[PDB]
């Protein structure tokens, strides 16, 4: 008859205590398997995983998005845009086996929320209820952003995710986490030095480092600084565009502000495409391990 | 925390894998993301000449020794709230002892 709607349905009897148990499981494994990627740990790749699985959404026909958890299928799993994400998938496998009742999309998104919180970032309210959909619902590759582009490209790309200037700049601050790996994306290097702590370092480095546009070993160009950091062409476009620059500057000078906006934008990202019943529960705000005397 | 002598070799590996990213240990070595650590034991926190410390680190005004260093490395932000050093900490005593045994030697 007409267009797709995805209704949030949380499994019977499953509530906040259940999901907090899953959060804890991820947070614990994040601490136990700490050697990954030269001790950066799996936090950054989990955040990138939550973003890539949600970022396939197209607001115009409601295809893609985190709802269906389709990254588990071949086509999306092998999207070149997802090179390296297999690591986050493997990290979460045992977790899913311990908690078989949680949906795939619910697990991928919760993984990003847990990683952000456990890396001392802002609390990200989260809502359960994503439901696995058949392989046929797997979007084709090509929906994630190219990093070799400019501000106009970034702005129009994010319009497809219903994101505005503020939301775009805030979400990009996640690049404070982890690093680019030449074998994965054709780009190499960290955006900063505090790779596994969620801060506003991305904006600070963008504004305070001396950047030089250079070719890397994969023959792509990236902006490099003397400190050994890098910025993708799309990251640097945030100080090339005037509108974006003003927001970069305000986050560079106010982390609490960045945190609040990032929290709102990341949850929105994670919930795009999802219709939540009006009688559905208020979003959950999980306690960190630290907050549990753990 | 109470330091107990350990393995300098294993401590060297811990340092290389967990600290070198941001710190050098040789005398006259350069500051990097973090302060060069030569002469760290016996000096007060935030006194490395030429490095821009956080306000919190300097105010801790801790005269570094093997014991409070062990306490610090167990949970940096906990011991010095607001420090900008990004590091969750070495939770195992054995790990902290091997590392400090090495640091005592490498810096000395
Ligand atoms: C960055 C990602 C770092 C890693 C990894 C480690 N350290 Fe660090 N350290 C770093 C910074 C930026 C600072 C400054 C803190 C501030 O708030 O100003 C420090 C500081 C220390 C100190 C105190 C030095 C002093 O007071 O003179 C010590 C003793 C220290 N760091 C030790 C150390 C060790 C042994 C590490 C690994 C186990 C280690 N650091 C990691 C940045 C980074
Ligand atoms: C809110 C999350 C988020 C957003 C939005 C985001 N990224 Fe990232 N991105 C990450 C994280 C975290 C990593 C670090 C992954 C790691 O260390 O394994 C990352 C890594 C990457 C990498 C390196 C991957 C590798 O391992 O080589 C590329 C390239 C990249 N992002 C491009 C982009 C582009 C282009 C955009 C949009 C213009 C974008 N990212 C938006 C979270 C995000």
């Amino acid at each position: 008859t007409t267009p797709l709607v995805h209704v949030a349905s949380v499994e019977k009897g499953r509530s906040y205590e259940d999901f907090q148990k899953v959060y804890n499981a991820i947070a614990l494994k994040l601490r136990e398997d700490d050697e990954y990627d030269n001790y950066i740990g799996y936090g950054p790749v989990l955040v990138r995983l939550a973003w890539h699985t949600s970022g396939t959404w197209d607001k115009h026909d409601n295809t893609g998005g985190s709802y269906g958890g389709t990254y588990r299928f071949k086509k999306e799993f092998n999207d070149p845009s997802n090179a390296g994400l297999q690591n986050g998938f493997k990290f979460l496998e045992p977790i899913h086996k311990e908690f078989p009742w949680i949906s795939s999309g619910d697990l991928f998104s919760l993984g990003g929320v847990t990683a952000v919180q456990e890396m001392q970032g802002p609390k990200i309210p989260w809502r359960a209820g994503r439901v696995d959909t058949p392989e046929d619902t797997t979007p084709d590759n090509g929906r994630l952003p190219d990093a070799d582009k400019d501000a106009d490209y970034v702005r129009t790309f994010f319009q497809r995710l219903n994101m505005n200037d503020r939301e775009v700049v805030a979400l990009m601050g996640a690049h404070a986490l982890g690093k680019t790996h030449l074998k994965n994306s054709g780009y190499e290097g960290p955006w900063g030095a505090a790779n596994n702590c969620f801060t506003n370092e991305f904006y600070l480095n963008l504004l305070n480092e001396d950047w030089k546009l250079e070719k890397n070993d994969a023959n792509n160009e990236q902006w490099d600084s003397k400190s050994g950091y890098m910025m993708l062409p799309t990251d640097y476009s945030l100080i090339q565009d005037p509108k974006y620059l003003s927001i970069v500057k305000e986050y560079a000078n106010d982390q609490d502000k960045f945190f609040k906006d990032f929290s709102k934008a990341f949850e929105k990202l994670l919930e795009n495409g999802i219709t939540f019943p009006k009688d559905a529960p208020s979003p959950f705000i999980f306690k960190t391990l630290e907050e549990q005397g753990l | 925390a109470e330091f107990k002598a350990g393995s300098a070799k294993k401590g060297a590996t811990l340092f290389k894998t967990r600290c070198l990213q941001c710190h050098t240990v040789e005398k006259g070595g350069p500051h990097k993301v973090g302060p060069n650590l030569h002469g760290i034991f016996g000096r007060h926190s935030g006194q490395a000449e030429g490095y821009s410390y956080t306000d919190a680190n300097i105010k801790k005004n801790v005269l570094w020794d093997e014991n409070n260093m062990s306490e610090y490395l167990t949970n940096p932000k906990k011991y010095i709230p607001g420090t900008k050093m990004c590091f969750g900490g070495l939770k195992k005593e054995k790990d902290r002892n091997d590392l400090i045994t090495y640091l005592k030697k490498a810096t000395e």
